RNA sequence: AUUCAUAAUAACUUUUCGAAUCGCAUGGCCUUGUGCUGGCGAUGGUUCAUUCAAAUUUCUGCCCUAUCAACUUUCGAUGGUAGGAUAGUGGCCUACCAUGGUUUCAACGGGUAACGGGGAAUAAGGGUUCGAUUCCGGAGAGGGAGCCUGAGAAACGGCUACC
RNA sequence: GAAACUGCGAAUGGCUCAUUAAAUCAGUUAUCGUUUAUUUGAUAGUAUACUUGGAUAACCGUGGUAAUUCUAGAG
């Protein structure tokens, strides 16, 4: 799983590593807290991944809302659709009856994630066609 | 024209959409610049807001930066030698940011032979070397002797870059835009990210 | 064809109808700009030559520069261009012009004097008509009178007579960038304002400087008490 | 649509202004300026309602053309200036001073003030931050920006700015146990005592608050104003009621002890 | 919560702008020179803030129909990297790559004598039906499409072309 | 105090409901994803000058077309 798979040289944009000032000879990474109450990941922190999408360390803010779901496919590269289940409620009948929501997030390479896990996904600005979310927590399920 | 709407795409179901308005204004898209090197050629775009973009068509010279030394240098573009996007692009010489580029190292082999006294390139020609060993000593004063002196040990810079300047030309990246901004500026290739596009380039 | 014939160097126009397609064929094939003599057309035109300089066809569409045609064509005009003055901002029409090219299906021709040939005119030559205004701008009038840098300008202004009954008078332009004592009072305002400004932004700089100050050493000896 | 809106239906005007059903089609648009359109009083309003000075708009504009009206000591002669809270009108002519503050009903209320008093007002502050050659302002809640503030004030503070000059006199700290006034919701007007403020990251404020009459209600943050340091202490004079909510059985006493 | 505000270094630029503008009054200083000075305003102009606004945007919620069960991906469909374009995010578009995306919890398709809502009538309760239309939002100016100008329009009591 | 050059507005309003079925819209969000005339606050001493040019409209005059809120020479 090399980092360098690309045509273009995967870096973070503006942290730049002196090949000159003395040892220490590994690049320096940049990351960020993004609050609410969430760790980073320590593959984040100590990790080598280039990733502009990640909440850690990547250029996108998580604001707006908070969603948790049932992962339901990994079958793309570096994002999942988790499925949302719900109960909506018939006045007439005074009952319920069974609905539910496929949200496809980004999911960073810090995190690990199987089909049949819970995951709560913030908000961030719009990163795909159908990608407004981004995986922050992953549940083993 | 180019509109930069979502409303024409299929969803995300697959379902095909009915149109729900004409195309607007505040959604166009326009031409690419297609930047290409050549004597200076830059027309200016009202965009929105009354604001002013400027596309360049063609460029000589840009504005290049050697980041381990903090230092910048209006050089000359050689040419396109890699694009991660696409190959045609070096094909023809188009300039877009991230493409790879060769710009004239004499700028910079001006400042580094004023600042730290020393040769670049490894390459005893014959009239080379005549060149390497007069800047080797040249008339100058005590103080500025010492001055340089001091600055020995912070003089040598790393094989890979070094190795290059025996032609005068050095690898570079566009970083700018130049169809927004109007300029072609970049900066110096080095460590990893230099060992990574020298290794795409030998194929 | 008909020739509007003028003459720029004392203003004088009269329109001479030659019916006659033989005299002008000289004119054919040229261009607007392009100069002709005027030998071949008429008899009084021995020696004369001409600047063929615009006309109307039989249907009355001017002729256009740049046109490379002895015939109509239809153009998208907008704000500069000859022949179409436009009603709104940013309006463009599309309307027909007459190309640069001088052809027989020209209803007029306007042609300029460029040099008096051996005989006069009846009403060209030899008759001459004033300008209209004389110079407005300061400059102007020192630039038509030779005036160096020094003498009062108020008093060589030219000034048309009018007449209202018997109380005749004289009206005078006003002139433009003459320098007053209102003028300089206001250059004095402004770069007055500007340092006056400056001493203000410097004092409160001053006073944010010791207020901080005042706050960092206070600060220092009360975390040095604990 | 294709740009700025320009008139305002009558049935769209904001609900304090106190506008009848049937008098027009329209009411006045409130200018640009130092308040929110919904949030503000436009002159012609207070001249012509309030103060019922002018029959109708074309005397609000002869009036205003002849320099009479002023807002935060400068003439106005925008008929439809964006006039808010704790702006200070002043008549000279009739040598009278307004300060429009809210009353317990939820109204800009005519509330006379004195010639002293005219003569600074409150200001809420919204944000601080740097400015161009690392100068630091604060912005007031009518749009104002006061260079170098005092390194102490923050958000939601209250500044006390002097008119003449606009430069801040002092400031209030935002803590428990301030007088405070609230500028928005369901309690618009009513005046209380910090009592807790409840954070939640992310999401809203809320600030429980207690009335001279031991009733505590809760408002967000957004909606506060400080108006004072202590109880009974404000800066600024208080409209007639004290900013005190009655109920309804309470008010009919009150009405048929003063009228019965 | 940030690579934020802000500051610094090295350079860069078909070098942005740091007032060749206007009206009233005209006072003050004596080293009296057509000297020096200076009051109230008009119109300007850089950046930030603010206001009036736009543009995208999260969550959830629509009538009938299976005599519509599979749909999307040729020619973007779902996602990744790089670029171009935009005021800006984004398959918005391009190049390369992966094979994804939706669906009996009703997708997709078809119909609507469908603009949506605030609301209206009836009304024990639960419900049933109406809402083109005084307010709010959207869309259009015979039908399409393309644009100029402008802060703002794909404007039609604006232009261009075709029917 | 006409004309005309310059500036601003003409993108508001008013009308209608054809298109439109996750579209519009409603209530809730977001811009740490942007543009913003105008208003209101701030905001710039930067490393020939007692003040630069030369057009052009209005105006005069010569006019062409059956005809248009067409306009052309020339001063």
């Amino acid at each position: 799983l090399t980092v360098q798979s690309e045509r273009a040289f995967q870096k973070q944009p503006h942290i730049f590593t002196n090949p000159k000032a003395k040892a220490n000879k590994k690049t320096k990474r940049w990351y960020k807290d993004v609050g609410l109450g969430f760790k980073t990941p320590k593959a984040a922190i100590e990790g080598s991944y280039i990733d502009k999408k990640c909440p850690f360390a990547g250029t996108v803010s998580i604001r707006g809302k908070i969603l948790t779901g049932t992962v339901v496919s990994t079958k793309m590269h570096r994002t999942i659709i988790i499925r949302r289940d719900y109960l909506h409620y018939v006045p007439k009948y005074n009952r319920y009856e069974k609905r539910h929501k496929n949200v496809a997030a980004h999911v960073s390479p810090a995190f690990r994630v199987e089909e049949g896990d819970v995951v709560t996904v913030g908000q961030c600005r719009p990163i795909s066609k159908t990608v407004r979310f981004n995986v922050l927590k992953v549940s083993a399920g | 024209g180019i509109s930069r709407d979502s409303r024409h795409k299929r969803s995300a179901t697959g379902a095909k959409r009915a149109q729900f308005r004409k195309k607007r204004k505040f959604e166009l898209g326009r031409q690419p610049a297609n930047t290409k090197i050549g004597p200076k050629r830059i027309h200016s775009v009202r965009t929105r807001g009354g604001n002013q973009k400027f596309r360049a068509l063609r460029v000589e010279t840009g504005n290049f930066s050697w980041g381990s030394e903090g230092v910048s240098r209006k050089t000359r573009i050689a040419g396109v030698v890699y694009h991660p996007s696409n190959n045609e692009l070096v094909r023809t010489n188009t300039l877009t940011k991230s493409a790879v580029v060769q710009i004239d190292a004499t700028p910079f082999r001006q400042w580094y032979e004023n600042h730290y006294g020393a040769t670049l390139g490894k390459k005893k020609g014959g009239a080379h070397a005549a060149h390497a060993a007069e800047v080797a000593d040249a008339k100058r004063s005590r103080k500025v002797e010492r001055k340089l002196a001091a600055r020995s040990g912070a003089a040598a810079i790393e094989s890979a870059v070094d190795s290059q300047f025996g032609s005068g030309r050095l690898y570079a990246v566009i970083s700018s835009r130049p169809g927004q901004s109007g300029r072609c500026d970049g900066y110096i290739l080095e460590g990893e990210e230099l060992a990574f596009y020298l290794r795409r380039l030998t194929a | 064809m008909k020739l509007n014939i003028s003459y720029p160097a004392n203003g004088t126009q009269k329109s001479i109808d030659i019916d006659d397609e033989h005299k002008l064929r000289v004119f054919y094939e040229k261009r607007m700009g392009q100069e002709v003599e005027g030998d071949s057309v008429g008899d009084e035109f021995k020696g004369y030559i001409f600047k063929i300089t615009g006309g109307n066809d039989k249907q009355g569409f001017p002729m256009k520069q740049g046109v490379m045609h002895p015939t109509r064509v239809r153009l998208l005009l907008s704000k500069g261009h000859s022949c179409y003055r436009p009603r709104r901002t940013g309006e463009r029409k599309r309307k027909s012009v007459r190309g640069c090219i001088v052809a027989q299906d020209l209803s007029v021709l306007a042609l300029s004097i460029v040099k008096q040939g051996d005989n006069e005119i009846e009403g060209l030559t030899d008759t001459t008509v004033p300008k209209r205004l004389g110079p407005k701008r300061a400059n102007h009038i020192r630039k038509f009178f030779g005036l160096t840098k020094e003498d009062d300008v108020r008093d060589f202004v030219v000034r048309r007579e009018v007449t209202k009954g018997d109380k005749t008078y004289t009206k005078a332009p006003k002139i433009q960038r003459l320098v007053t004592p209102q003028t300089l009072q206001r250059k004095r305002a402004l770069k007055a304002k500007k340092v006056k400004n400056a001493q203000q932004q410097r004092d409160a700089a001053a006073e944010y400087a010791q207020l901080l100050a005042k706050r960092l050493h206070e600060r220092k000896e009360e975390r040095a008490e604990i | 649509a294709r740009g700025p809106k320009k008139h305002l239906k009558r049935l769209a005007a904001p609900s304090h202004w106190m506008l009848d059903k049937l008098s027009g089609t329209y009411a006045p648009r409130p200018s640009a300026g130092p308040h929110k359109l919904r949030e503000s009083l436009p002159l012609v309003v207070f001249l012509r309602n309030r103060l019922k000075y002018a029959l109708n708009g074309r005397e609000v504009k002869a009036i205003m053309m002849q320099q009479h009206v002023q807002v935060d000591g400068k003439v106005r002669t925008d008929t439809t200036y964006p006039a808010g809270f704790m702006d200070v009108i002043t008549l000279e002519a009739t040598n009278e001073h307004f300060r429009l503050v809210y009353d317990v009903k939820g109204k800009f209320a005519v509330h006379r003030i004195s010639a002293e008093e005219a003569a600074y007002k409150l200001g809420k502050v919204k944000k601080v931050q740097l400015g161009k050659k690392g100068v630091p302002y604060v912005v007031t809640h009518d749009g104002r920006t006061i260079r170098y503030p005092d390194p102490l004030i923050r958000a939601n503070d209250t500044v006390k700015i002097d008119l003449a000059t606009g430069k801040i006199d002092d400031f209030i700290k935002f803590d428990t146990g301030r007088l405070v006034m609230v500028t928005g919701g369901r309690n618009l007007g009513r005046v209380g005592v910090i009592v807790h403020r409840e954070k939640h990251e992310g999401g809203f404020d809320l600030v429980h608050i207690k009335d001279a009459l031991e009733n505590t209600f809760v408002t967000r943050l957004s909606n506060v104003f400080v108006i004072g340091t202590e109880a009974g202490k404000p800066w600024v004079s208080l409209p007639k009621g004290k900013g005190i909510k009655l109920s309804i059985s309470e008010e009919r006493d009150r009405r048929r002890a003063q009228q019965g």
